[PDB]
RNA sequence: CCUGCGGCGGCCGCAGGAAGAGGAACGGAGCGAGUCCCGGGCGCGUCCCUGAGCUGUGGGACGUGCCCAGGACUCGCUCACACAUG
């Protein structure tokens, strides 16, 4: 079933081989679980997330998409969002302090 | 503001009114550049002091 | 109109100066569209070129044929074909796949020339593999593609990642070797892959179950043809004399067999009619040769395009036309130009 | 008074417009600020930049201290947008109208002297990497 | 020729030979408070060393952080305390402040000390100064002769109001003027200050000695105390970069080139260096006695201010010096120093009061009742003890 | 002809040594120990290592394996694991160096590879901003999927370089400076990922590992058997000579502690390092610290973790100075000569008196 | 009206509106700020509002009357204060 | 395999998909020589080696 | 271009044969191949060494790094066969017919060319020992 | 009585102390085993192959003999229990 609430998780960056690349926003620099669940605004799922890569702050995302989903329908800047119980703290890479 | 400086044979700021030393080549402004809490920037500043080797780090070390 | 051999196909003109531009260029084969729109031509500079049928044809010297688009590939193309369901009455559906040393199957829109997806087939290392052979199935819901021991398939509605692996040698038992071309049944859900280890299966579409393995060529098998008849299909080699016949009927062995100079290790490409009468071959002698199949098959015509190797024929599915493709790869001694041609075989 | 110009460029100031190109790069700009196509500080260069704006990015060589515009070349790399440094801080602000020294313009393409805008594009982008 | 020497380094041996000379170190380019250790008068060698602190360089970035300070260079739009906030903000520590208010509009030396290192916030306040600044005169004047006239009329201990009030003092080493424009009758005067001093006001006493009337148009702070503008100085974006690169590239060095350890401004000061079962002792606010140290530098005078340190070089409290450096290294007993501000952390060496000769002999004698049970002598105490300690607390 | 060197010129651990503070200049010295360089060959390849030119086809752990058939040995390790078909500079040691491995696997690397763009871009000026996005602490997963789920992961870059890009075969050459554990493959899918082509490894090399690079002191598969076979058949150890160093290369970044003739067995039994037995110290020994205990010949006795810095050494007179890391010398190369000092000596009078 | 008078100082060059004067109270004592300030004919020239100059030769600055103007004043001229108001000079020195 | 190089003047490597160098020479492949443990010409390479003064051993000491 | 070739020798490379016995031996392997009487590349010259076959060994003399067929010439000089370096491994696959290069290639005695192969063998064991 | 921290240049509150400053073997090493997060590759040898397929500096077929994830953490056995001799 769909989940109870959303979080914002990326904005859209080009697409890569009928794959999409996402800059990632989340507001403690939270990192999602890999094969996490992407929705739209409207809590519709678009894909999934296949890869994690960037500067520990700074950092993207992939998503493959969805059994009828295709990457021409995307915009520059567009958000998704996620579960938020899908995400894991910036900390919990950090190393044992 | 009107302040500015040439350095020294020493190594050390002379304060001028002036826009040019005696030797002609421009006085540097004496103030510091105007910052704000909000830079989001600090990237592309590491980015091109390194390629044009002035990063702080890659100057030889002060005497302590 | 018809096809009709009862003399020497004409010239209508074809394009010379394009491949001058590399040095050492020659043509790797042509494909007309399967609505006849356009012709398909692999280059020896990975650059895959389109030309349409020159209006001249409708409305004398032609003019040298240009090509509306270059798809430039980044190595060597291993295999391309059009789209199995092509139109020009549906835009959407005028696509080009393409395979290429190291990358993975891009496809090309027909009309803007951009790419616009692509299949990924990787190895048990996660590494990317290389499809020497494409095939769209005859429904066009599925992109075949051949790999050494392995036949893989796509999907078209959703190119990524996600493929069916279809091993085809098992337990060292099997078709061996690089699965160099497939070809559908226009009837039956037969398809046929030919290997560069000298051999030919049939599967089932559906399961990818082994219906036969066939007799071998002498040299690496390299292109197919099923007739209309869903019966009888056609086979052909690299560094082979002999282009062979099959039937599906009393199988097991080549009903025929037919002569061809070959002496490199070309693809040498043969088509037949739209209505399969006539078989028509290239050669790397450049002698193209016509056989009736309407008993073994009965010679018709030899003529020569050109005095260098013919290595693509393909004849249009509505039209009288044939188009040949030229050129082989030019050998040194340490210290004669390719093109595209049209010709028309109709009657006077 | 090149040569005594290149006596006052700061570490950073590369790639460096040839003498020609300044020259070329001063009329172009003397024509688009008439069509009111130049933006002119860093705050309004960078405010425009973020916008998505493009055009060819003009940056004096002379500017102490450099942590001002430093964040810029950069910024347009990222945007691919492209960029050039030019031997003088006063010429560029003459240039833009200003009277007094300006660091940062960006002069944007306009029909009545696109001509010199493609050949400063053109040129611009066919200068050597550092 | 490296033919030949390496060669010769397969061919033929090679050894650190015995000799019978004397060792002498040299110790004169050891960081901060260990430069010129070997010189340092020497009371004794024997103790043990706790392995528990750093040389303050050295320190793991954090504690090197919680110690540190920045001379930076104020930015010329906020405030003294907005530029504080700041910083504070940008390295994530919970305390911070400076060596003195440089009000919105100026500029330069800003000794920013951040956590821990803002226990020498007072010292840094009260230390001497430096300006360079510009005096707008209103009217035309005989030329820059006589605004350094005025300059060296007002060279001297002061009456200064603040701007707006009460009357105060405030003492200007020595001015001279930089240079003058007749055209638009800016001068740049260069000061040294007593703390505290207005610069506003002098400005104002310039214009009214000279009668033309002035103000200050912007002033800048060439030195405050012992950092200098030509001293390590550091701008608010070499603040933030260091941070950024720290957290974004794990790279420790840019930081490291920004913040300085807070024994670095101490350096100036005479040394006494303790044993290691002294420090923490030290740190809870004990007296400094004469079984603690083991070094101690040349002109130490009576009430003068010494720096108390550990044998890794660290700072453990400023201190005012009782015993002059003659009678520390002939005395038997006694205190000589006592606590001014203690800046080490309490229980970053640990806690070994208590367990030597006298006072575990002094510590048994109260559970035999030989003295009273607050420590001070009975009926019951030996003669001899009674005779030969001398309590501090009389 | 020693005497005509500079102590710059002095090989290995005892380069420099005069530049070391003294804290005394008198022992005895004993005779039982040689210079690295001059141990006798058996004992030179079991405290040796070769600075090794991965071939192509094999892994690393069937290359030291058919190392140590060759020099017939019993223990072997590799300063970090090459895939198969990568080349380069591999470490590796042998028999006693075996001790220093994980010091080996820990330290930095550097790369060169190729990337293979399955697309087209702008141009070369491309892959070099996208290596610069791809500097600094980066999250990476190892390179197969094929296993269902696997852990992400942060690895460092230091530094990256686009050397060429070749626009015809979309081919581009990188150099990265990067940590130990940092997979390259993962790197060029990523770096795929951020033009949007896509992108494959086409080909690596590793020339770096750590303080040993390609640029000197390596020698091929070739040199090893080919040494092995000259010492077997003419009783030739020159050629062995070369192909293998003395571990006190690989420790020679280390600061170092200088030990009496006395101390040496005693530490190689297992005592820590008492400030009466070190000769000589180096500036920026720090507490905590990673440090080399070496011989007046140069033999590093052990890898010890100092107790005390710099200064807190010449402020003392007796205790432990260092514990024992890790002993890389065997026991009694030295005699035992400890108990014969002069409060220990006490202590035994005392003790039974 | 002043009660009784005694010294502050000597005309100095005048200054923006305002008079500078040199301060030579006897043993160098200190005016009160807004202290009134009379002549020799115990005449309000105006209120002392500036202190300045090092401690012993100390100068000072009159906000003169609006029935004033510094034009009037003279060389060598003497100004009054009620000494009620002067402070010693060691409330500042130590 | 693709990865060629040529030396520079320092005795570096400079890592190339060229051919040639710039200064007209062939750059040589970046990977050694495929080996197997019971190759048995180990007297044929030294014995060459030897011949031209390329063995290992003839070359100077390297500096330690 | 003999010269251009020369600039890119191995150490190993004498003895080196002339230019004129550089294109006897190319058009003795192009016969030869005509013929089907050679064995190129390390494995299959190394091999057919091991079994006795006689012929001539020709061997490219930029061929880096040395150790993938060094070990050949010691392999002739044991078994007496003749042997001699040419400039270019470029070549010497093209005289094989072949577009790629090739390292070594031996050619054996058989009776078309023969009187040209034993020409070749009469020049290639005149030659000088290094 | 001393220190530290907070609040409006002294005071008030709260918290930590009441400190004479010990210890010239402390409590180690080396080796081995256990607990938590082989189907193939490679090497060699009865024949093919300059494939447009990587590839002759090597690819394949058929035979045939060497290689097998790292890190945490605990303790059994051997040797010492070492302040390093002007």
């Amino acid at each position: 079933g769909p989940p109870e609430r959303v979080v914002l998780l990326g904005e859209f960056l080009h697409p890569c081989e009928d794959d999409i690349v996402c800059k990632c926003t989340t507001d403690e620099n939270k990192v999602p679980y890999f094969n996490a669940p992407v929705y739209l605004e409207n809590k519709e799922q678009i894909g999934k997330v296949d890869e994690i890569f960037g500067q520990l702050r700074d950092f993207y995302f992939s998503v493959k998409l969805s059994e009828n989903m295709k990457a021409s329908s995307f915009k520059k800047l567009q958000k998704f969002y996620i579960d938020p119980y899908k995400l894991l703290p910036l900390q919990r890479f950090l190393p044992r302090p | 503001m009107f302040l500015q400086y040439y350095l020294n044979e020493q190594g050390d700021r002379v304060y001028t009114l002036k826009k040019f030393d005696p030797m002609g080549q421009q006085t540097c402004s004496a103030h510091p550049a105007r910052f704000s809490p909000d830079d989001k920037y600090s990237r592309h500043r590491i980015t091109i002091k390194k390629r044009f080797k002035v990063l702080m780090t890659q100057q030889p070390r002060p005497v302590l | 109109w018809n096809y009709s051999f009862s003399q020497l196909p004409r010239f209508l003109s074809g394009s010379w100066s394009e491949f001058s531009t590399q040095p050492e260029n020659f043509l790797k084969g042509c494909k007309w569209a399967p609505d006849g729109s356009c012709i398909l031509t692999n280059s020896a500079d990975n650059i895959l070129r389109i030309y349409n049928l020159p209006p001249e044809l409708y409305h004398v010297e032609y003019a040298e044929m240009v090509p509306v688009l270059r798809m430039v590939e980044g190595d060597t193309i291993y295999d391309y074909c059009w789209y199995s369901l092509m139109s020009s009455a549906q835009p959407d559906t005028s696509y080009v796949a393409s395979s290429s040393r190291e990358n993975p199957i891009h496809i090309w829109d027909a009309f803007t020339g951009e790419l616009r997806a692509s299949f990924r087939a990787y190895n048990h290392l996660d590494e990317l593999t290389a499809a020497h052979s494409l095939c769209f199935s005859p429904d066009g819901s599925q992109l075949f593609c051949g790999f050494n021991r392995t036949v893989r398939v796509f999907s078209t509605a959703r190119p990524g990642r996600d493929c069916e692996v279809r091993a085809t040698f098992a337990k060292k038992q099997g078709q061996s070797g690089i699965i160099s071309c497939i070809a559908f049944s226009p009837a039956q859900p037969l398809y046929a892959c030919g290997s560069y280890g000298r051999s030919l299966g049939l599967y089932a579409w559906d399961d990818g179950s082994p219906l036969a393995l066939l007799g071998g060529h002498q040299g690496g098998i390299t292109h197919l043809c099923f007739h209309p008849d869903g019966n009888r299909f056609f086979s052909g080699a690299r560094k082979d004399a002999e282009l062979l016949c099959w039937d599906l009927r009393q199988s097991g062995y080549p009903l025929w067999s037919l002569g061809r100079e070959v002496t490199t290790n070309q693809r040498i490409y043969f088509d037949l009619d739209p209505t399969g009468q006539f078989l028509v071959s290239g050669s790397t002698s450049g002698a193209v040769s016509v056989w009736d199949t309407d008993g073994k098959p009965e010679p018709v015509l030899s003529f020569l395009p050109q005095k260098d190797c013919t290595n693509g024929v393909s004849l249009h599915p509505s039209l009288p036309l044939l188009a040949t493709a030229s050129g082989q790869r030019v050998f040194p001694e340490p210290t004669l130009e390719c093109r595209l041609q049209l010709w028309w075989c109709g009657g006077a | 008074t090149y040569q005594e110009l290149l006596v006052n460029q700061n570490p950073i100031a590369q790639p460096l417009a040839s003498r020609r190109l300044t020259r070329k790069l001063y009329k172009c700009i003397k024509k688009a600020v008439k069509q009111k196509q130049i933006r002119r500080g860093v705050k309004e260069v960078q405010k425009f930049v973020n916008k998505g704006e493009k055009g060819i990015m003009v940056l004096a060589g002379d500017t102490l201290p450099i942590e001002v515009y430093c964040h810029l070349p950069v910024m347009c790399e990222d945007r691919n947008l492209p960029y050039v440094y030019i031997p003088s801080k006063t010429d560029l602000g003459a240039a833009a109208g200003s009277k007094r020294p300006t660091c940062v313009i960006m002069v944007k393409p306009h029909e009545e002297y696109q001509e010199a805008y493609d050949e400063c594009l053109e040129e611009v982008q066919s200068l050597p990497l550092p | 020729p490296e033919e030949d020497v390496a060669e010769i380094q397969h061919a033929e041996e090679f050894l650190i030979k015995p000799e019978s000379k004397v060792a002498k170190l040299d110790t004169s380019q050891w960081p901060l408070l260990l430069k010129n250790f070997d010189k340092l008068n020497v009371r004794t060698t024997h103790y043990t060393p706790l392995a528990c602190g750093s040389n303050p360089l050295k320190r793991e970035i954090g504690d090197y952080i919680r110690t540190g300070f920045i001379n930076l260079d104020k930015p010329s739009n906020p405030s003294s305390h907005e530029v504080v906030a700041w910083i504070r903000r940008i390295l994530r520590v919970e305390k911070t402040g400076h060596s003195g208010t440089l009000d919105p509009k100026v500029t330069g030396c800003l000794i920013v000390c951040i956590e821990r290192a803002t226990r020498l916030v007072k010292s840094q306040q009260s230390a001497g100064k430096e300006y360079v600044g510009i005096v707008r005169l209103h009217n035309a004047i005989e030329g820059g002769t006589q605004l350094s006239r005025a300059l060296e009329t007002l060279t001297g201990a002061l009456f200064q109001r603040p701007p707006l009030r009460q009357l105060r003092v405030r003492t200007i080493y020595e001015s001279k003027m930089i240079e003058y424009d007749p055209e638009r009758r800016l001068g740049i005067f260069w000061v040294s200050c007593e703390a505290g001093t207005y610069i506003r006001t002098l400005c104002v006493h310039l214009g009214l000695l000279l009668g033309v009337g002035g103000q200050m148009q912007e002033l800048r702070r060439v030195r405050s105390g012992v950092m200098s503008e030509k001293d390590h100085m550091v701008t608010m974006h070499d603040v933030l970069d260091a941070q950024w690169l720290y957290d974004n590239h794990k790279d420790e060095s840019y930081l490291r080139r920004v913040v300085y350890p807070l024994e670095k401004l101490l350096t100036s000061h005479k040394r006494l260096v303790m044993k290691d079962s002294a420090v923490n002792a030290i740190c809870y606010g004990a007296k400094i006695m004469l079984p603690g140290v083991l070094r101690y530098e040349d002109g130490i005078e009576v009430n003068q201010e010494i720096v108390v340190i550990t044998t890794k070089g660290e700072a453990i409290c400023m201190a005012i010096a009782l015993m002059t450096t003659a009678v520390i290294s002939t005395c038997d007993h006694g205190i000589v120093a006592k606590i001014k501000r203690v800046i080490m952390e309490r229980d970053t060496y640990p806690r070994k009061w208590g367990l030597g000769p006298k006072a575990s002999q002094k510590k048994l004698m109260i559970k035999q009742g030989l003295l009273d049970k607050h420590g001070k002598p009975t009926d019951s105490t030996p003669a001899t003890w009674k005779q030969e300690y001398v309590d501090y607390s009389e």
